Formats: C-alpha cells, structure tokens, sequence
C-alpha cells in the first residue's frame, strides 16, 4: 500500500503520494463563503468553497484561513480543507491509506491530539503520524546536519540537528512570517493611494508581494538608491486594470524579517535568531551548524534573501568560519518532500500509530515516542 | 542581440572564480606557513631564554 | 606466535605487538553515549561510542573515563575499550595472542584479579600476565638501575630499582596526575571569562593544556615577569573560532605538581616525593639513585620540568653528588616500548599465567610469584 | 559614619544600612528604555527608567537586565542602577559612606577590579570591599560551619565552610537559576496554548512561577496524579483578565533544579552536586557538613525544596548520617542580614580598602590581602 503525505502548512495546503517527486495538489488553505444574498432561483448554488475555487469566487465570498501560525483555530473549516483535499483533488479513498501530516515545532499538544482524533475517528485512515516540518525539510536537502530555518505563512523556526539529533532546548520559534509581511505590504501601500482592506485584496496584496518584493542587500543604500533615482520602481496590474506603481517598498516589505521593529515586534530577524540558535548548541558542532545553514518554506523565496542572510550571519560570526547557506530552487515544497521521502523508507514502517494503538491507548499515544 | 553581453559576463564570472580560488589556495597556503614558522621561533625563543638562565 | 602488549594506562589506550617500536594503536580511553533524543528515522545510530570516535562525535555524547586513578571503576566500559581495542584498531583475534597487561603499584587486588578473569573468561587468551608500569618503563630507558617517576593521568608514583631488585617500602604514589591538572585549568581559566563545565569541554581544556602550558624554572620570577610584561601571553583558537588568551596561568596549571597545596592536597610535590624515596632507600645505593632518575609517562612532557626537577632535587640533596634526570622524547610510550621488550625477552615465555594454571587455581593466581 | 550594604545580585538589588535588621530598598535590577516614538510634544519624557520605576511603564519599554549570571555584561546602565540606589531609593551622598558589595566565587578579576575603579572614581566612595555571598549567608544563619548553597537568580553555588576556613578546592558553581526556570517555563506554557515573548511578559511569567510552582516530592508520582486526576489545576488572572490554568507545569518548572537536562544541561542537579562538593572535603568534617547544610537565595523558596533535597541527599549519603537543611523564612534575605553583621563589626573596621591605598596601588588591590 501507499502513504499520503499531506503538509498541511498554514496558507497553502500540499498533498501527495509517498514515492513522488512533488505534491500533486497545491491550492489555498482558504474557505469562503457567500456574503451577498442571491437572487437567480434555480442556480442552487452551495454554502462555502474550499481550496482554488474560492479564488476564482473571490469578488462573491469572504475568505478564512483555519490555520493562523501553526496552530488551528477552526476544526469545521480545516476538516472541510481534508475532505476537500482527500476526495476532489487526490481522489482517493482516505481509509485505505496511511497518512503522515505535518507540524511545526513547540504548538499546543490538543492541536496535534485533535489532528490524530479527526485523522482516525472521521476519516477513518488505517495509520497517521505527525512529523515536525524542519526534520523533514533536512531530509529533504540531503544533509544529517545542520539548522534548519523554515519560514512558512505562519511561523518562522530554527531547528539545529547534528548526526540526527535535535537540540530541543535551541530551537527557536517566531511568530512571524509570510503572513505578517502582506499586512505589513497592506498597510504601507497606503503611502500611495491604493487602498486594500476587503479580505479578497489580500490575496492581490499577495500576489504584488510574491512578485515584485525583494530582500536588499544593503538597507539604507537602497532606501537612498530609491529616493534619488527610479530605477527600482516597477509596475503591477490589478484585476481591474488601473496598474499600480510600487517604489521603494519593493524592499521595505521583507526587511521586516530582519527588523521585525517594523511591525512594532520585540524579538530580533531572522538572522540573529539564526546565530542566537547556533550559539546555544554546543561549542564543538557550531562549525558544522555555520557551514550548513539551510533555508526552506515559501517566505525565503525572496530574491536576494540567502546573500542578505550570509552577509548578516558572517558579520556576526567569528571572522575564521566558513559560512555557507543552502537555498535550493525547490525551497517552497522541501517539507512535502521529504516527508516523501520518510513515509517511503521502508525502517519507517513500525513508526505509524496504527489504529489498534489508538483504540486502546486514546488520543494520548500521538506524544508517545513518536513525537 | 543581449545573449553576446550575457555571454560575455559568463566567461569574466569564470575569469574571476578561478581568480578567487587560486588566491585563496595561496592564502591558505602562506598562513599555514607563517603559523608554523611562529610556532618554531616561539619555541626556540622559549628555549634560548631558558638556555640563557642556565648560562647564568 | 606474537604476545599484544596492551598498556591500559588511564586516559589513553596504547595497544601493538610484542617487537615492535612503537604501538600502532593510541587512541583516548573514553566511551561516549547519546545524551539528545535524535529525530532522523533511518539513521540507525548507534548506542555507545568508543575511543577515537566519541572525540568526533563530542558534541553530542556524554563522556566518561572507565579508569579513575589506575583502578577500573566501569567493568562494562572497560569490556567495551578492550573489545574495541582487540578487533577495530589491531583486528585481531585474542583467542591466539599471549597479552601482557600493565598497572600501577599498591592498586586494590581485586582490579588484577578481575581483570584477569576478564581476559580468560570473556576474551579466552591463551595466556596473559600483569606487569608493573615502572618496570617496564625501566626496561625501554636501558637502564638497570635508577629511580623511575611515572607520572600518567591517574596516578604518579616513584619505584626505587636497583641492579634489578626493587625496594617495596620505598614505592610512593601519589594521586595527582594530568586529570587533576586538567581540572584545575578549567577552574583557574574562569579568572578571564573563559567557562568550560560539559564534559566534552574537559577535552578542549585538555588540548590547551598540552599545546600552551610549561614549567616554570622559579616560580615568583615567573609570577613577576607576567604581572609586568606580556611577553608570555599566547592565544589559541577553540573549535568554535573566538580566540582566548592564556596569560600566567600557562605555568600555574603544571606548577601544581610541585604544590599540591593548589588543588587543596595535604601531600608533597613529585621533587620531594623523588627526594624522600631516595632517603627512605638504603645508604649505599642513593648515588646510584640520583645520577639515574628517570622520567615517563605523559605528564613529565611538560617544557622544562626536566630542568626544574633537577634545581629541586639538587637544592635538596647534599653538594657532593651528580644528580641527573633521564627525560627521553619518547617518554610518553615508554611502559609500552618496555613492556614489547619484555614480551619479546625469550627468558620471559615461561613468566606467563597459562589457561590451564588458571582453570585449575583460580583468578588468585596472579598474585602469586607472577606478581 | 556608617556602611552601606548593597546585595546588588542579579535580578534583584537590595540595598540598605550596615547595622539594620533588613534591606531599605529592595527593587529589580532592570533599565528600561522605551520602544515605540512618541507623539505627545509636551510629554518631556526620559530616555531609560531604572528600577522599580520600570515596571509600571514595562508595556512600553524594552527590559535590560545588567547583570547576566554574576557577571556584569552592560556597565553603563550598571552605573545607573548604582546610581539609582544611592541618591533615589537611599538618598545618600555616598561620598561619607563606606560600602559592601557582594558577589559569587569563581567570577572573572575584571568583575571586580571594574566595580572597584567604578565606587572610588564615579561615586568616590572613602572606603569599599567586596565579600562572597556565601559566607555572609552563613555569618546571617548564624553557624561558623555548614555547606551553603545560594541559588541566586543567575548562579548556584556550593561553598563549604569548616570552623571559619573554607575549602576552596571544594567550591561549585553552577550556571542555572531562576532566570533559566523563567524561561524554560516560558517555553513550557507553550504546550498549553498561552505564548509569552516579550521582555514584558517574561516578568508576568516570573511572577506566575513565583507564585504557583513548587517542588515536588515524588516526580512520577505526582506526573501521574496530575495524568489522572485534576486537583492540582490553579489559575491564574493575567494583567488584562484572561485567566489561565496550569497543571503539570507547576511543578515540572523547579524540577530543572534536580534535573538540568531538562534545559539541555550536562550537569547534576543541585542535590547531587551538594554531596559531590561535601565529597570533595577531608573525612572529618563531613559529619558537620551532613548536619549544616544551609539553604540561602530566592530560587530556594519553592515549597517543598527542603523535604525534596534532604530525601535527596539523604539516599545519598551513609545510612549512619543525620541530614539536616536549614531554611530559614527570611531566606532569600540572607546574604544582605550577613553583609549588614559583617560590616557592622568592630574587627571588620582594618579590614576596608581605602582611598589612599586604591589610590596608591591601583584596582589590582582587590584580590591582595584587602580581599
Ligand atoms: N516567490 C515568493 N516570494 C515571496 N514570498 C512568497 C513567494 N512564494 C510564496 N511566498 C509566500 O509564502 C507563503 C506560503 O508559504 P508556504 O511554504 O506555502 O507555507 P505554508 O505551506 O505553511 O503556507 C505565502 O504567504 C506567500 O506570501
Ligand atoms: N605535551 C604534553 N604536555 C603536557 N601534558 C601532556 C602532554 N601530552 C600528554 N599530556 C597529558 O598526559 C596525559 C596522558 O598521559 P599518558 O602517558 O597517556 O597516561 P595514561 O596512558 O595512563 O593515560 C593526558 O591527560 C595529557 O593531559
Ligand atoms: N517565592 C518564590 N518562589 C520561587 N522563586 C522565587 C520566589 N521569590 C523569588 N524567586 C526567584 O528568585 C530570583 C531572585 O532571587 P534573588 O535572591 O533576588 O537573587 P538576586 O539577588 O541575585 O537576584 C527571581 O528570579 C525569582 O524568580
């Protein structure tokens, strides 16, 4: 039989099969529903979209993310999100196959014990696991070492792994992320004039962000790079027309991750959670950790990020080490693959928590040493 | 018609690779050098002032 | 057939052949174990590491020294150091092998005898035979004669020998060694900042004392010189970069052994412990004694201490004599060289404890005229 | 003329008059600067809040702690601390008063020295001295010998004393403290939903810790109480309603204390380095030791760490013993009631360093006689 792997992320959902190359369902972690009343008699329409058909409504709905950092906050909307997952884009029959999901590190535990109770009690599946999304982005990358820095839509974390071994008491979480930066693009757009506040402008605001933002390798000389010349000013096309210009919060958008005082955070960017990480492992695999720093999820697939975070981290480091970050072209879907790859290792078969386990052991058995 | 300038900045990117790594082998290599040539001179210094205290 | 000559020492393994110059396997007398949890399914790691492998591994495991002071305190690690010692660094078989082992004066009587019951039970050697460090260390100097001071990194100890008989109520030995100097470098290096406390930073303490710490020829005039210049200040550079700074404490680490008042021990320093073997010997061989005192083992490799045990012992003993210490370069392998001597010595084939003899008179046939 | 007392700590200073039954002033050692930009023209706003002060204003300000484990990190903002101390919590000109500083074994020299070149230079103090905490810990509980642990807020140590002489080969010191326990219950309410980030919500957790955990006897049994039933559940009413509850926590946050691999620590816990630190001392006075074993600091107020460590220490240690921990109730006031005996006795009047003598020979004269 075969695995499904589901990463469930926050903002983007990605399904597959155990053996593949790539997930063959990415659509929005969005549900929307109709706001307006509905006149046509006969068009019997439905009460809520799920996936990609609520962006082709858009301009009809209103649009609920059921994940807001990791963590989810409405178990109708994400149990709509796995039917819809299970049986419209996989077609498959979820109780026939294992399926390994995906979790972000240090959430709350009845997430992850809700998440095993739905999995087995309403889908019915014969096995489940949940695997932490920075394991399974290093097997992914080919390494057994390294830190690990996997910025999603919801949540930002380093997680440090020497020989495959984690370093629980290093890792790091931050609350910040692709999400917070479309506010954050949202919000300084209106220096200009364009204003967008429905919760279907959003996903436009997304859009300009994914396009057309950048990470600067300098701040304050691109900040006066912007204000003497235009050079870095380019253009963008609503669905309206009327195309919008967009000067120099090209870069001021993703700089929020390295001056998270931006958004009116305390904690400190990513690249100094980054060191903060390394410099509370231990003192001899710190070399290793400096010269295997990976990178993966959607927010650092910026232009320019993986210089501006090598640059960040050797001015921090000691001025002897080899800093070396690894960004591959397929950073976005690092998590889905590995999980791939873990749910197809034939010495991962004993790990599933089987049914029979649950039935006698209760939701508890998920932080069991399978955790 | 820009291929020709892409071209060209792929072979002086090349140029300069080879540029990069060749200084740092002959960087690494004369630091090697001078770290062992101050390790024996210390030593030896250490001995001559030993050497010294014995003359006396 | 060949004998193995396995110098157990306490903090490094020296194992080889029985005819050889030197051994051909040294590594650290440690074994290390996980102390993280490790995530990576598929990794299939090990549980316990032993010798030169727990160094890599560091920063992950917890080490521990099966060898206290000369005495075995961990039966278990130490079957594992041996195990490891006979079939991956040697990769021979012991049932076929005589072995000669080694171990210091006036050590309980039940370390020989279990570990001879250990090499007949567990290993099946055809024979073995248990010898005295400073004896052998006697035999690789040339000598027949002189006073052996054998500073390990358990325990130190002095063994008056003369034409080849020695003088059991002049045997000292002393419980401070390269250990207990180890420790007090950690603990005097935290006057700088510098903090070492995981028992994988002992190691790291350890390097920095071999590669910077010396002996000072007078001690006040050192102190001086270091409260004034800082021509004797050296750095070194840790596995993490950041460079630290040694100042006087390069010679207050060794200065320990001629103060044992440093550590808080009640006892004498090794030039006056030499001082009152030699008086506590007879009249008419103390010449001898003194113009042939020599010097093994890893602890006397210190720079100058040579020189500085001759002032010492010179101001004590009378005007009228030649005192003169044999410090050889190899001084570090010098029980192994002389015990491969030994084994080779054609005379010795019938010294060894056969299986039969021990079958039929128990383990306490070691300490028989084979003592 | 009279002494001032300053236990300046870390995390809380306390200061008072040498010949009084408790500190004057007693406030946290915080400066705080604020954040965000201000807009009120008029407001005439200072740039850093010291002390107490800090606090009410702690939702607008970023919170510094001078002081990191012992040691000073940030020196100016210490110079404001003293600052504070004297002339707005005191109001004393502290050039007629000699004071008393306080700080933990095994520090580095430049703490010291620095201290001293501040007192005489910034506030011209006539005369000052630095004492060890642990000792004026134990002249307050009113022993002359006892092994005293003094769990501070960024240290623990160990400093055995015999009839007045202390064994300084024997002294321990360990880096965790209630700072640590703040923060790895930081990231243990984490499980349960509630997230603190803030420099500003670290202290609500500090007081949540102050006021709800306590140690617990048995550790799996009462994991398992709190697994099955709920009467260990307590609430608590953060700043802005939104109560909370805590169960497990309550006592899984002081059981770092006895087991500091929970924060990924190598070492032993408190108990064990107790009886390791008592095996360190000669033979004869371990009896009194045993008997002595003085309780000092704030991390050594949780209920029950008393009966926890003598049950501890107790399995360890020879049946023949009688273990005794004395726990005072105005414990966490220790070491500052021994400063206010020292510096008030007659004997100790030769014992200051004065102007003339700092003057003369420099900050060195710290570590001389002039301890
Ligand atoms: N090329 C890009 N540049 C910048 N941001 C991007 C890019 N592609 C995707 N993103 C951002 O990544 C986020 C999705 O990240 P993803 O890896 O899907 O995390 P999750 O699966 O947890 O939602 C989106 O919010 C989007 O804004
Ligand atoms: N060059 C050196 N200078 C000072 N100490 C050394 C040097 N080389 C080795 N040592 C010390 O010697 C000890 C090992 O001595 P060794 O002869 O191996 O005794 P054993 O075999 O009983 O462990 C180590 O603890 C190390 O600290
Ligand atoms: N009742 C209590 N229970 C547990 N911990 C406490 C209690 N009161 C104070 N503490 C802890 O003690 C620490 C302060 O200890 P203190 O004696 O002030 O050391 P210092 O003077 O070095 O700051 C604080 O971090 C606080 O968390």
């Amino acid at each position: 039989t075969t695995a499904l792997v589901c990463d469930n992320g926050s903002g983007l959902v990605k399904a597959g099969f155990a053996g593949d190359d790539a997930p063959r369902a990415v659509f929005p972690s969005i549900v929307g529903r109709p706001r307006h009343q509905g006149v046509m008699v006969g068009m019997g329409q439905k009460d809520s979209y799920v996936g990609d058909e609520a962006q082709s409504k858009r301009g009809i709905l209103t649009l609920k993310y059921p994940i807001e950092h990791g963590i989810i906050t409405n178990w109708d909307d994400m149990e709509k999100i796995w039917h819809h997952t299970f049986y419209n884009e996989l077609r498959v029959a979820p109780e026939e196959h294992p399926t390994l999901l995906t979790e972000a590190p240090l959430n709350p535990k009845a997430n992850r014990e809700k998440m095993t109770q739905i999995m087995f009690e309403t889908f019915n599946v014969p096995a489940m696991y949940v695997a932490i999304q920075a394991v399974l982005s290093l097997y992914a990358s080919g390494r057994t070492t390294g830190i690990v820095l996997d910025s999603g839509d919801g949540v930002t974390h380093n997680v440090p792994i020497y020989e495959g071994y984690a370093l629980p008491h290093a890792i790091m979480r931050l609350d910040l992320a692709g999400r917070d930066l479309t506010d954050y693009l949202m919000k300084i757009l209106t220096e200009r004039g364009y204003s967008f506040v429905t919760t279907a402008e959003r996903e436009i605001v997304r859009d300009i962000k994914e396009k057309l933002c950048y990470v600067a390798l300098d701040f304050e000389n691109e900040m006066a790079t912007a204000a003497s010349s235009s050079s870095l000013e380019k253009s963008y096309e609503l669905p309206d027309g009327q195309v919008i210009t967009i000067g120099n919060e090209r870069f001021r958008c993703p700089e929020t991750l390295f001056q998270p005082s931006f958004i009116g955070m305390e904690s400190a960017g990513i690249h100094e959670t980054t060191y903060n990480s390394i410099m509370k492992c231990d003192i001899d695999i710190r070399k290793d950790l400096y010269a295997n720093n990976v990178l993966s999820g959607g927010t650092t697939m910026y232009p320019g990020i993986a210089d501006r975070m090598q640059k960040e981290i050797t001015a921090l480091a000691p001025s002897t080490m080899k800093i070396k970050i690894i960004a591959p072209p397929e950073r976005k879907y690092s998590v889905w693959i590995g999980g791939s790859i873990l749910a197809s290792l034939s010495t991962f078969q004993q790990m599933w928590i089987s049914k029979q386990e649950y039935d006698e052991a209760g939701p508890s058995i998920v932080h069991r040493k399978c955790f | 018609s820009l291929q020709k300038k892409l071209k060209g900045t792929e072979d002086e990117l090349d140029k300069y690779s080879e540029a990069l790594k060749d200084a740092q082998e002959k960087l690494e290599l004369a630091e090697k050098k001078a770290t062992d040539a101050e390790a024996d001179v210390a030593s030896l210094n250490r001995r001559i002032q030993l050497v010294e205290e014995e003359l006396d």
